[PDB]
């Protein structure tokens, strides 16, 4: 195996295809990244090369994508959250969000109380859907059956379970809260 | 080439190169205007105890019951029905925000918008989206006055197929008092090039469409024959503003045959236009009169 | 175009820092220091009605209108 | 031409074999002029009605306005009295949506 530097020549437009992070000029394919060299092959031949470090340390978020969030603090007709994982791997900085109140259930309702959806300390499962403006920044939904809250939290320090669609119940106290349960 | 660096002449006051008197009546602030039983203020003065006191440098102008004051500088206002050009500045998430020299910024909402497909299919928060990315930062439009807001602010639409993002070609801005009052604001010259006066001091010159909303893109190479039409329609327009003349069709129609015996880059001089504009002033006076 | 080696003062700025009995006695962990649930069902298994799943299928089917 | 007449019972063969899928169902029987007008309007024809029952030109009406909501679209409805311009409002209020 052989890895890369960000350029230098790999191989013609007839001999492959550009894939990720990786650019062309002049009938050649020149690399972006010093990751590594993988040239899928898929089926069909001619293997779509990229390259790709495969440690990512930082990455920004796309038009689409599912990131777990930390909400921080919450409102009548939206609720600000902090961008901590994207899809999977740990995020190094954390970034700034806003949950509409359009994007909670996967209809885009009337009703859909803010005030017990997103209780804030939660930890969410949601994705976005566009860069946003200057005051609200990425936009993210929750409009599916898979995002809303997945590892909530009780009232004094004990983790929480889910109970039902819309209703949690406390372990210790048996307590009844609202929250918008995720799909396991 | 030789770079020309030549010596700034003391201007003549007095605009005695033609000579004359004013009958009109002329203010200044603090001067107390006719003051009789009873009248109407206009916009340029004020009221303080029994008197109509003029704010503003300028002339008065009253029909049948109404002081008020025309100032010969000010900057664009709004009104229902009027041609306009402006440039994007902030794209929001339902409105744009268009800069037209007024005394706040312009809103072009989302809901008057020919929006990519031209005819009846949808319009959804689908388009939403997208709306952001067609019309972005630093694009010309060319759209009309709707409607006044309670804080001056005006609201423009783009419901018509003449109007929409503009394409290729030069803009000359100038000041929003030099434009003449018409019913066709939209130009067509039979030179090689067209031109739309905005009221409010924005001139855009673009060659004509060649044969028949910003959906053609025609980022094509324009041909040798229509720059050099355009060049000198800008600097016509820059020689005619300057000095005073009021723009429209046939003055710009006038200096521009005027200004064919001589080369287009040799006009930058300060008395190459006063020969110009004098011929042009008195071509106006050999016709009107 | 010839590349050279190192120096004590670069040498030691890269430095990677990655049982075996008993040392440093006083720090350890000893010699320094019911639960009745009654659990609900654990996980809710969506097994059931999922409102927004319910009003799309509901409307698209029905397709009545009256 | 823009204008074609078209005969009481020439082009009625079937109704139901064509419009596979289900529209605004009505519990009594449909006419055969209702239906005359049922398919052309589904291909956003322009259909021009001269009968003498008042709610029987309705159906096509409010077949027209379930149809829009199937589209996200609007609809205007014009009544040139104010007793009748109520009524059809309270007709659809209950029946369905907003109006």
């Amino acid at each position: 195996v052989r890895y890369c530097i960000p350029g230098e020549r790999l191989c013609n437009l007839e001999e492959g295809s550009p894939g990720s992070g990786t650019y062309t000029r002049h009938g050649y394919i020149f690399s972006s990244l010093a990751g590594c060299l993988m040239k899928s092959s898929e089926n069909g031949a001619l293997p779509v090369v990229s390259v790709v470090r495969e440690t990512e340390s930082q990455l920004l978020p796309d038009v689409g994508a599912i990131v777990t969030c930390k909400v921080s603090s919450i409102n009548s007709r939206f609720a600000k959250v902090h961008i901590l994982y994207v899809g999977s791997m740990p995020l190094k900085n954390s970034f700034r969000g806003t949950i509409r109140k359009e994007d909670v259930r996967a209809t885009e309702k009337d009703k859909v109380e803010i005030y017990k959806s997103f209780r804030p300390g939660d930890i969410v499962l949601a994705k976005v859907i566009s860069l946003g403006d200057a005051q609200s920044n990425y936009l993210l939904t929750t409009a599916e059956n898979e995002l809303g809250v997945v590892v909530a939290h009780s009232e004094s320090g004990i983790q929480m379970v889910p109970i039902s669609w819309c209703e949690m119940q406390c372990p210790k106290t048996h307590t009844k809260e609202f929250r918008k349960v995720a799909r396991v | 080439m030789a770079m020309e660096m030549r010596l700034p002449v003391a201007r003549k006051p007095l605009s005695e190169r033609l000579g004359r008197d004013t009958k009109k009546h002329l203010v200044v602030p603090g001067d107390t205007i006719t003051t009789d039983t009873g009248f109407m203020r206009g916009h340029g003065t004020y009221m303080g105890e029994e008197k109509l006191i003029a704010s503003v440098a300028g002339s008065v102008e009253r029909v049948n019951k109404l002081i008020c004051v025309k100032a010969l500088k000010t900057r664009y206002i709004g009104e229902v029905g009027d041609i306009v050009v402006g440039r994007i500045t902030e794209v929001q998430q339902k409105r744009w925000k268009v800069e037209t020299n007024s005394r706040l910024d312009s809103v072009l909402l989302l809901s008057s918008m020919n929006l990519p497909g031209g005819e009846l299919r949808r319009r959804s928060a689908e388009d939403e989206l997208a709306m952001r990315g067609f019309l972005q930062e630093g694009d010309l439009i060319s759209a009309e006055v709707q409607a006044v807001f309670s804080d001056g602010a005006v609201s423009l639409h783009t419901r018509s197929l003449k109007y929409g993002k503009l394409g290729q070609g030069v803009l000359v801005q100038v000041s929003p008092s030099l434009v003449k009052r018409q019913k066709t604001h939209f130009h067509d010259l039979p030179c090689g090039a067209s031109v739309i006066l905005g009221n409010n001091g924005f001139i855009w010159i673009y060659p004509t469409p060649e044969h028949k909303g910003g959906f053609i893109a025609n980022l094509e190479p324009v041909s040798l024959a229509d720059r050099e039409v355009i060049s000198r329609l800008r600097n016509c327009i820059i020689s005619l503003v300057t000095q005073r003349m009021m723009l429209y069709d046939t003055s710009i129609l006038y200096c521009y045959e005027a200004s064919l015996p001589h080369q287009i880059k040799d006009i930058l001089k300060p008395e190459i236009m006063e020969e110009i504009v004098m011929e042009t002033r008195q071509r106006l006076l050999e016709q009107e009169g | 175009a010839l590349a050279a080696r190192p120096s004590a003062f670069a040498s030691t700025l890269c430095l990677r820092y990655p049982r075996t009995l008993d040392l440093y006695k006083t720090f350890l962990y000893s010699r320094q220091v019911e639960i009745s649930p009654l659990v609900a069902i654990t996980p809710f298994d969506f097994k059931s009605a999922s409102p927004d799943d319910i009003v799309k299928a509901n409307q698209k089917k029905a397709f009545t209108r009256e | 031409q823009w204008a074609i007449p078209v005969d009481a019972t020439s082009p009625v063969g079937d109704f139901y074999r064509l419009i596979p899928q289900p529209a605004f169902q009505w519990a009594f029987e449909p006419d055969v002029f209702q239906k005359q007008a049922i398919l052309h309007l589904e291909r956003h024809d322009s259909v021009f009605v001269a009968a003498h029952t008042s709610a029987g030109k309705t159906v096509v009406a409010e077949y027209a306005i379930a149809l829009a909501q199937k589209h996200m679209t609007r609809t205007i409805y014009t009544s040139p009295i104010k007793a009748l311009s109520n009524q059809k409002f309270r007709d659809f209020r209950n029946t369905f949506g907003d109006v």
